[PDB]
RNA sequence: CGGUCCGGCCGGGAACUCAAAGGAGACUGCCAGUGAUAAACUGGAGGAAGGUGGGGAUGACGUCAAGUCAUCAUGGCCCUUACGACCAGGGCUACACACGUGCUACAAUGGCGCAUACAAAGAGAAGCGACCUCGCGAGAGCAAGCGGACCUCAUAAAGUGCGUCGUAGUCCGGAUUGGAGUCUGCAACUCGACUCCAUGAAGUCGGAAUCGCUAGUAAUCGUGGAUCAGAAUGCCACGGUG
C-alpha cells in the first residue's frame, strides 16, 4: 500500500533515521514490517591522484548509496499525515510511494 | 624464498583412477588454464597405450615415467668466468615432475595428427625406450656424468 | 574441374572448392549450394554433370573470377587520374580506409626500406 | 530427517538439503550427468560421500548460484560437507584430514591499480 | 581552462536552451519513415543552417569549478583532481577513500 | 557514411551560386569553403577552388564523382619526401 | 612532497561530514557547485572575522548552513539583518530559500584552520615567520593540544630558493585512523610568493 | 504444507542461502619441547579462520633545484588595435623510418559449423527500453513496465555434446583493398563505428637482448563501467578455468 524508500550515504546515520521512521510508524499506526537492507550501491569513482602525468598513481573512491526499505500495507489516516511532516529526515532521502 | 619454506598445496586425484601423479601431468600438460581438454588428451593418449601394449593404464604410465627419469641433475654454480655445472642428487618429489614435462615436451615435438595420439606414441617410445624424451634424458645423465668429478 | 575460368583441386569439400574461386566464398559457396538443392559434405568426387553445370550457372549470376577483377581494377584506374584521397594513397603505396601512416601502415606499404 | 548444508567457493553460493533413504542426486532439478559436463567435477562433487560408507543411504536435493563451473563444484562439495557436520558432528576428524571443511581462503584477489592483472605488473623497459 | 574556453561552453549551453525544441522536431522528421521527401530535404538544411554551437555536439563539458573539459565526470561535473580535493575536504557526500 | 534515408550532404551557398552559373553560362574556378558537398549532376562542367587549409585548389567535376565528396578531392595533407 | 590528506580518510570515521545531503546523480553535479560557490563567498565575506569551515545540509529543499566561528560578535554583528542579508545571497546562488544556524567553537587555537588564518594574516603584515610559527604552538599547547604539527613551504623571507620549515611538538598521530585529527591549510598571498601553511592538531583518542 | 497452467506460480511459510545493521569469534590464548627461569622459537591440538588469516587504503626523515606556473591558484617579466579575442576549415590521425607499450596471430588443447552449462559486478527517467512485428542483420516500428534487488542493458565466453577438416600457408590467421547498407550527430572527405559480400598480406613461435608473476598467483576466457551525440585492444573493476 505505502511503501517508504530511505536514501543516505553514510550507514550509521541512514539506520538511526530508520529506527526514527518505525518509531514514528509504531506509535500513530499499526503493522509495520521494519527495516530491509538493500545493497549497497557502490559508486567506483578511481581519480587520477597527479594533474600532470603519472598514470599508476590512482586514488580509488566509493560513494556508498544505502537503500533502506519499511513496508507497511495499511493506511492510517492519523500516520500518513503525521509522515509527511514528522519525520526528522535530516540528510536522508525520503521517497514516499503512496 | 629468501626466508620461507612453505608446505606445498594439496592436488587432488585422478577422477578415472585416482592418481595425484595423473593430476599433475594433466596440470603440466595445460596451459591457459584449459584442464578438461587437456585431461580428455590424456585419456585418450592412456587408451591407445592401453590398447597397443594389452596392460594397465596407470602401470604403462609408471614404467614410460620410469624409463624417462634421472637420477643425476646439472646445476650451474657460476663461482669464477668458466662454467661450473655441477650434478646434484634429485629429489623423488620433482623428478617424476621434471619427467613429465619432457614428455610434454616431447610431445609438442610431434607431428602426429592428433596431440593425444602424438603423447600416446611418446609413451609408446618411452616404453621401448626410444623416443625424444628418453634421448634428452640420456645426454642429461652423460652431462652429469661428464662433470660427476666436481663436489 | 573448370568452374569459372580457374580448376579446382577435386579432393575438397564443396564450401570449400568454390573458394578458391576469387569472388566468391563461404556465404556465397553456402547461398549457392541452398539453390542447388545439395549439402556442403559431398566433394567433387560423387558429382553429376548436372548438378555441376547448375551450380556454374548461379556462380555466373553472380560478379565472378576476371570479370569482376576487371571492374574493379577499372574503379581503381578510375579513381587515379581522378586523384581524390583515394586515389593519391593508391598511387603513393598507403593506407586508405583510415590507418596510423605513423606505424603500422605495413600492408600496403610491405616489408621496410631503410 | 531435514538437514541443512551451506556452500562456498570463491564467489559461488550453494545449498545442500539432505534426507535419508532412497539415494538420489538432484542439482537444480536436474541429474549430475544431466547438469554438469566435466568427470572432474562430478568426481569432486562425490568425493565427500565416497570417504564415508553411503550411497543410497541418503537423498540430496541441491540447489547452487554464483561461482563457475569447477567452482560452482568446489562449493556443491563445501556445502555437502557442512551438511553431513550438521548432520553427525562427531566424524570431522577424518573431514579436517582430508581438507573439506575448510571454506577456500583462495578467492577472487581484485585487479589492481597501476598494475596490469591482480599481481601482474605492466611488462616495461627498465631502461 | 581558460576565462575564454569557460564563455564559450556558456554561450552553447544557452544556444541548446534555446534551440533544442526546433531542433528536436527537425530530428524528429527526419527520423520519420511515413514522411515526405521534400520535407526531410527542407529539415535537413534548416539543420545545417541553423547554428553549430547551438547542437549538444558541440557541448564540451567542462569543469564547473575551474573549466577542465578533461577529467569530467556526471556524477560531480568537475576536474577529477578537483573532485579529489572536494572529496578529501569532506565537501562531497558519499565519497570514501575506500577499499574492496 | 551517411544513410541514403536520411540525404547525402549538400551546402545552401555552393548550390545557389551552382545555379547561378548554370543559369550564367560563365563556369570558371569558384570559391569553396565547404568541403563536405555531394557533387550533383548540374555541378558536371563547373570548377571549384576546394579549400585544402592554406590554398584554394581548383578541381574540374567530371562524371566520374557523382558519389564522392568535394574535400576528398582536396589534398589536405601535403607530403614531398624524406 | 607525499602523504594522505588526513581530513579525506578520517570522514566516515572519526571526522563528521561536511557535507550532509542527498541528491540524484541527475541532480548531484549542480547542487555541490551551488555548494562550494556557497563556501567560496562565505569565505569572501568572512575572512576579516575568523572562521573556520562550514556544514551544509538540505532537508525538503530548504537548507541548513551550519558555521563554525571563533567569535559571533563581528560574525552575526549588532542585528540579525546582516545575517538575513547573508541568507538571502546564499538562497540566489542555490535557488530554494536559505536558512543558517552558527556554531562558536570552544578553544579557537584548539582548532586548525582558525589559526593557519591567523598565521596568514601575520605573514601579510610582516612578521618574523619562524618566531610566529613557534608562538603559535606555544599557544596550542598552552590551550591543551595533545600535539601540534605545523608546516610552511617556499619562499621565506624573499629567498631565491624555497624554503620547508615546520615544527613539531606534543603527539601527532597521522597514521592513527582513531585518533582525531585536525587539519588544515591555508596558503599565504605574499609579496615574495606563495607560503602555504599546512596545520595538524590532535585533539584526542576515541 | 494444501492447491495446480507443472510457471515459485500460490492460499501460504518465515525455516534457510541471501541482504546489511549489531555482534561473537584468533589471542601465541591452548599442549609440548627448545631457549638466560625471559622475550621468543619450532611444532601439536581444538578450531570456519593460524601466527600479520587474504587483499586494499595507509608512504616518517626526507631525496632528485624530479614532474606540472596548459585543473587550480601564483611572485614577477612581457604582448595589451596584440604573444588579445570571434569564425571557418586544415591539422593535432603526416610517413622513407627508429623505438616503446597493448592486441590478434601462426593451428588440430586448434578453426569453424550445430546443440548446451556457469555467473559475478555494474549502469540507468532529455534514460533503459520486455511483449509483438519486420528486417541475413546492425536496427527500426509497435507498445507495457521500471527514479529502478522489481524493468532492462546482457545469451556470460571459455567449458561440455556432436560433426568435420588431416599439417598444407591449410576450412589457420584475419590484414589490407574495394563493393552493398545501418545507426549517431549540424556533418563521417581528411576523420566513427557497426551490419554485411568479397579479398586472403605478413606470420609456420620470433636474432642479440629483455620482461612480468610464489598461488586463486601467473597464464589465459569472457563480463561490465568510467571519459562517450559518437567512438576503446587503453584504464578501473567483476567474475570462469586455472
Ligand atoms: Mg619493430
Amino acid at each position: 500500500r505505502i511503501r517508504i524508500r530511505l536514501k543516505a550515504f553514510d550507514h550509521r546515520l541512514i539506520d538511526q533515521a530508520t529506527a526514527e521512521i518505525v518509531e514514528t510508524a509504531k506509535r500513530t499506526g499499526a503493522q509495520v514490517r521494519g527495516p530491509i537492507p538493500l545493497p549497497t550501491r557502490k559508486e567506483r569513482f578511481t581519480v587520477l591522484i597527479s594533474p600532470h602525468v603519472n598514470k599508476d598513481a590512482r586514488d580509488q573512491y566509493e560513494i556508498r548509496t544505502h537503500l533502506r526499505l519499511v513496508d507497511i500495507v495499511e493506511p492510517t489516516e492519523k500516520t500518513v499525515d503525521a509522515l509527511m511532516r514528522l519525520d526528522l529526515a535530516a540528510g536522508v532521502d525520503v521517497q514516499i510511494s503512496l | 624464498p629468501r626466508r620461507r619454506v612453505i608446505g606445498q598445496r594439496k592436488i587432488l586425484p585422478d577422477p578415472k583412477f585416482g592418481s595425484e601423479l595423473l593430476a599433475k601431468f594433466v596440470n603440466i600438460l595445460m596451459v591457459d588454464g584449459k584442464k578438461s581438454t587437456a585431461e580428455s588428451i590424456v585419456y585418450s593418449a592412456l587408451e591407445t597405450l592401453a590398447q597397443r601394449s594389452g596392460k594397465s593404464e596407470l602401470e604403462a604410465f609408471e614404467v614410460a615415467l620410469e624409463n624417462v627419469r634421472p637420477t643425476v641433475e646439472v646445476k650451474s654454480r657460476r663461482v669464477g668466468g668458466s662454467t661450473y655445472q655441477v650434478p646434484v642428487e634429485v629429489r623423488p618429489v620433482r623428478r617424476n615432475a621434471l619427467a613429465m614435462r619432457w614428455i610434454v615436451e616431447a610431445a609438442r615435438k610431434r607431428g602426429d595428427k592428433s596431440m593425444a595420439l602424438r603423447l600416446a606414441n611418446e609413451l609408446s617410445d618411452a616404453a621401448e625406450n626410444k623416443g625424444t624424451a628418453v634421448k634428452k634424458r640420456e645426454d642429461v645423465h652423460r652431462m652429469a656424468e661428464a662433470n660427476k668429478a666436481f663436489a | 574441374a573448370r568452374i569459372a575460368g580457374i580448376n579446382i583441386p577435386d579432393h575438397k569439400h564443396a564450401v570449400i572448392a568454390l573458394t578458391s574461386i576469387y569472388g566468391v566464398g563461404k556465404t556465397r559457396s553456402k547461398a549457392i549450394l541452398a539453390a542447388a538443392g545439395i549439402a556442403e559434405d559431398v566433394k567433387i568426387s560423387e558429382l553429376s554433370e548436372g548438378q555441376i553445370d547448375t551450380l556454374r550457372d548461379e556462380v555466373a549470376k553472380f560478379v565472378v573470377e576476371g570479370d569482376l577483377r576487371r571492374e574493379i581494377s577499372m574503379s581503381i584506374k578510375r579513381l587515379m587520374d581522378l586523384g581524390c584521397y583515394r586515389g593519391l594513397r593508391h598511387r603513393r603505396g598507403l593506407p586508405v580506409r583510415g590507418q596510423r601512416t605513423k606505424t603500422n601502415a605495413r600492408t600496403r606499404k610491405g616489408p621496410r626500406k631503410p | 530427517n531435514q538437514y541443512y548444508g551451506t556452500g562456498r567457493r570463491k564467489s559461488s553460493a550453494a545449498r545442500v538439503f539432505i534426507k535419508p533413504g532412497n539415494g538420489k542426486i538432484v542439482i537444480n532439478q536436474r541429474s549430475l550427468e544431466q547438469y554438469f559436463g566435466r568427470e572432474t567435477a562430478r568426481m569432486v562433487v562425490r568425493q565427500p560421500l565416497e570417504l564415508v560408507d553411503m550411497v543410497e543411504k541418503l537423498d540430496l536435493y541441491i540447489t547452487v548460484k554464483g561461482g563457475g563451473i569447477s567452482g560452482q563444484a568446489g562449493a556443491i562439495r563445501h556445502g555437502i560437507t557442512r551438511a553431513l557436520m550438521e548432520y553427525d558432528e562427531s566424524l570431522r576428524s577424518e573431514l579436517r584430514k582430508a581438507g573439506f571443511v575448510t571454506r577456500d581462503a583462495r578467492q577472487v584477489e581484485r585487479k589492481k591499480v597501476g598494475l596490469r592483472k591482480a599481481r601482474r605488473r605492466p611488462q616495461f623497459s627498465k631502461r | 581552462a581558460k576565462q575564454s574556453m569557460k564563455a564559450r561552453e556558456v554561450k552553447r549551453v544557452a544556444l541548446a536552451d534555446k534551440y533544442f525544441a526546433k531542433r528536436a522536431e527537425l530530428k524528429a522528421i527526419i527520423s520519420d519513415v511515413n514522411a515526405s521527401d521534400e520535407d526531410r530535404w527542407n529539415a535537413v538544411l534548416k539543420l545545417q543552417t541553423l547554428p553549430r554551437d547551438s547542437s549538444p555536439s558541440r557541448q564540451r563539458n567542462r569543469c564547473r569549478q575551474t573549466g577542465r573539459p578533461h577529467g569530467f565526470l556526471r556524477k560531480f561535473g568537475l576536474s577529477r583532481i578537483k573532485v579529489r580535493e572536494a572529496a578529501m575536504r569532506g565537501e562531497i557526500p558519499g565519497l570514501k577513500k575506500a577499499s574492496w | 557514411p551517411r544513410s541514403l534515408k536520411k540525404g547525402p550532404f549538400i551546402d545552401l551557398h555552393l548550390l545557389k551560386k551552382v545555379e547561378k552559373a548554370v543559369e550564367s553560362g560563365d563556369k570558371k574556378p569558384l570559391r569553396t569553403w565547404s568541403r563536405r558537398s555531394t557533387i550533383f549532376p548540374n555541378m558536371i562542367g563547373l570548377t571549384i577552388a576546394v579549400h585544402n587549409g592554406r590554398q584554394h585548389v581548383p578541381v574540374f567535376v567530371t562524371d566520374e564523382m557523382v558519389g564522392h565528396k568535394l574535400g576528398e578531392f582536396a589534398p589536405t595533407r601535403t607530403y614531398r619526401g624524406h | 612532497g607525499q602523504k594522505v590528506h588526513p581530513n579525506g580518510i578520517r570522514l566516515g570515521i572519526v571526522k563528521p561530514w561536511n557535507s550532509t545531503w542527498f541528491a540524484n546523480t541527475k541532480e548531484f553535479a549542480d547542487n555541490l557547485d551551488s555548494d562550494f560557490k556557497v563556501r567560496q563567498y562565505l569565505t569572501k565575506e568572512l575572512a576579516k572575522a575568523s572562521v573556520s569551515r562550514i556544514v551544509i545540509e538540505r532537508p525538503a529543499k530548504s537548507i541548513r548552513v551550519t558555521i563554525h566561528t571563533a567569535r559571533p560578535g563581528i560574525v552575526i554583528g549588532k542585528k540579525g539583518e546582516d545575517v538575513e542579508k547573508l541568507r538571502k545571497v546564499v538562497a540566489d546562488i542555490a535557488g530554494v530559500p536559505a536558512q543558517i544556524n552558527i556554531a562558536e567553537v570552544r578553544k579557537p587555537e584548539l582548532d586548525a584552520k582558525l589559526v593557519a588564518d591567523s598565521i596568514t594574516s601575520q605573514l601579510e603584515r610582516r612578521v618574523m615567520f619562524r618566531r610566529a610559527m613557534k608562538r603559535a604552538v606555544q599557544n596550542a599547547m598552552r590551550l591543551g593540544a595533545k600535539g601540534i604539527k605545523v608546516e610552511v613551504s617556499g619562499r621565506l623571507g624573499g629567498a631565491e630558493i624555497a624554503r620547508t620549515e615546520w615544527y613539531r611538538e606534543g603527539r601527532v598521530p597521522l597514521h592513527t585512523l582513531r585518533a582525531d585529527i585536525d587539519y588544515n591549510t591555508s596558503e599565504a598571498h605574499t609579496t615574495y610568493g606563495v607560503i602555504g601553511v599546512k596545520v595538524w592538531i590532535f585533539k584526542g583518542e576515541i
